[PDB]
């Protein structure tokens, strides 16, 4: 009967693809149920590819499930509906798991004594949460995400892969909706608690890294470069032909260099339809980045607006209206006087850790320390008797 | 020994109901990562969030010798 | 896009958010489609006014006078009109050199006010600190 499926699988496969298939027939039959999950942990991460995962996964997860961890069982089951390009299918597949955990874990629980079952409810809604937003029925995929976060506050911890499932799903909505702020910023969360799962592979990183970066671009308050060079996305690839042009966007703002970034963003215009129609955020954003880090390094908190007209590469005219706007975000905040042409500031929102500016972070606490020193020698020389 | 903890727990729950098992002091010196594995076990006892109360009985700081 | 516009703070140009909702919204139906309702869309200029006048009190603390009818989009005679009307209702506060030289948003301080925001700030200092050394101190252990 199962030998009958896995004769068809193994026709199919590639001579290399074999011994994967061979280890599934002897370690069900030899009873060793962690080999059972572990021959199948490798086929379904790399084998999703070829279509060989219709047949062996859905009746392996309708026959013999119960023998391998519920996780396990779970994980296949997302393998198979990454690939798969039909909603049918999809919902059907799921329905029908979730009531075989349903009566599963009526045994189960005793015959361990212990043994969680709660994971794979969570990730199976979910799954069935995004499954209605590609459908893009987003009022059903809303209120499923809701409730997920209310369960899960209950719980003190769960899984890496639970958390990180969820952040997914949520990411997906928001750039939907192109929500762009709460997209980057949900997709932070995802990056720092990822799946220890290696179906992320290069290509994933490459995909997610476009998108991160667009909402960031035409941001005016998002900075958190610092963070994104960190995290895995950025840090193993940055040399495919996505990350060149890009990247230099990214690098151009770093350094803040208006010049640069004119000449990259005219060729960028034809040939990407999104910063086409952005022009006017891509420059506002260059100039508030400047003028914010340029304030900062300078103990000094009041600069003229002409050289910050010189600063940000933009005339005078312009500079007054862009800080009126500095303190509407609250990005900046502080006092205008056009009775010297001054702005003043008495608020100005951390930048960026980097090695340079600590150097100026040391410096500042030394020298307030000999005050300290000077003082207090001072001050106990005076009344030297008195001091009962 | 776990045990105890249970025990120890049952008698006083008797001589006042208003106490109830809280955590864990540690005498320090100092906080560890072993102290870590420790307060696990103590997290299973614990309705609450268990208290790590470094109460350094040298009492060699300046100040407050006890950090919680 | 039009009733967001006017809650924030950004600086809304009279006769181009005018312009832009011209064509549209003031041939909308009763409100301001009506007989009367046409000077309803004229009144409209006070109400745009307004709001970004008390907004750039807070902002700015001296101005001059010239620049403040550009911004506004209005008459000079009009604007300063309309500055003795807000500081009338007390919802500004505001001195007006007559001239048209400067005008000074000026929102009554005493020395008392001035040394109790100053008071917070040595006493804040000393708290930021104390609390930062004990996380210093988890940061080494957890190396």
């Amino acid at each position: 009967e199962i030998d009958t499926i896995l004769s068809t699988l193994r026709m199919e496969a590639d001579p290399s693809l074999h011994p994967l298939f061979e280890q599934f027939e002897k370690f069900y039959e030899e009873k060793l149920w962690f080999q059972l999950s572990e021959s199948l942990t490798k086929f379904f991460d790399d084998a999703k590819s070829t279509p060989l995962r219709l047949r062996l996964y859905d009746n392996f997860v309708s026959k013999f499930y119960d023998k391998i961890n519920q996780l396990s069982v779970v994980k296949y089951l997302l393998a198979s509906l990454k690939d798969s390009k039909d909603f049918d299918e999809s919902l059907k597949y799921l329905d029908d798991l979730k009531a075989q955990f349903q009566e599963l874990d009526s045994k189960k629980q005793r015959n361990n004594g212990s043994k969680d079952h709660g994971d794979g409810i969570l990730l199976i809604d979910s799954e069935i949460a995004r499954t209605y937003l590609l459908k893009n029925d987003l009022v059903k995929a809303r209120d499923l995400l809701d409730d997920l976060e209310k369960t899960l506050d209950k719980k003190d911890s769960i899984p890496l892969r639970i958390t990180n499932s969820f952040y997914s799903t949520n990411s997906q909505y928001f750039k939907f909706k192109n929500d762009f702020n709460s997209f980057y910023y949900t997709s932070l969360l995802y990056l720092s608690t990822l799946e220890p799962s290696t179906s992320i592979t290069l290509a994933e990183r490459q995909q997610l890294a476009y998108d991160l970066s667009i909402s960031a671009l035409l941001g005016d308050k998002i900075y958190n470069f610092g963070e994104l060079l960190h995290h895995p996305i950025m840090e193993t690839i940055v040399n495919d032909s996505n990350y060149d042009w890009l990247f230099q966007l990214l690098n151009a703002l770093t350094v803040g260099d208006f010049d640069k970034f004119d000449s990259l963003i005219k060729v960028q215009i034809s040939k990407i339809p999104i910063l086409a129609q952005h022009e006017s955020f891509l420059r506002q954003k260059i100039c508030l980045m400047t003028l914010i880090e340029t304030v900062f390094v300078k103990n000094i908190r009041m600069l003229s607006f002409e050289d910050i007209s010189k600063a940000t590469h933009l005339p005078k005219d312009n500079v007054e209206h862009l800080v009126m706007r500095a303190i509407s975000l609250g990005l900046l905040k502080g006092s205008i006087d056009q009775v010297n042409e001054l702005v003043t500031i008495s608020w100005v929102q951390p930048r960026i850790i980097s090695g340079d500016q600590i150097t100026k972070m040391k410096d500042r606490l030394v020298e307030w320390n000999d005050q300290v020193e000077k003082l207090g020698k001072k001050m106990e020389a005076r009344g030297q008797s008195i001091w009962v | 020994d776990h045990n105890y903890i249970e025990n120890m727990n049952e008698m006083c729950k008797k001589i006042n109901a208003k106490e109830k098992l809280i955590g864990w002091y540690h005498s320090g010196p100092k906080l560890r990562a072993s102290d870590l594995k420790i307060n696990e076990l103590f997290k299973k006892y614990t309705q609450n969030n268990p208290l790590l109360l470094i109460v350094d009985v040298k009492q060699q700081g300046v100040g407050l010798p006890t950090d919680a | 896009s039009l009733v967001k516009l006017f809650t924030t703070n950004e600086l809304m140009r009279w006769p181009i958010v005018q312009k832009t909702y011209e064509p549209v919204l003031n041939e909308d139906d009763l409100a301001f489609g009506g007989e009367a309702n046409k000077h309803h869309w004229e009144d409209l200029q006070k109400r745009v006014i307004e709001h970004n006048l008390r907004v750039i009190s807070e902002y700015y603390s001296r101005i001059t006078l010239l620049r403040l009818n550009e911004l506004l989009d209005l008459t000079e005679s009009q604007t300063e009109t309309y500055i003795s009307d807000l500081v009338n209702q007390g919802i500004i506060y505001a001195k007006v050199n007559r001239p048209a030289k400067i005008v000074n948003f000026e929102k009554p301080k005493n020395s008392s006010q001035l040394l109790n925001e100053w008071s917070h700030n040595v006493d804040e200092l000393l708290e930021h600190i104390e609390t930062i050394g004990h996380l210093i101190t988890k940061e080494e252990i957890m190396h």
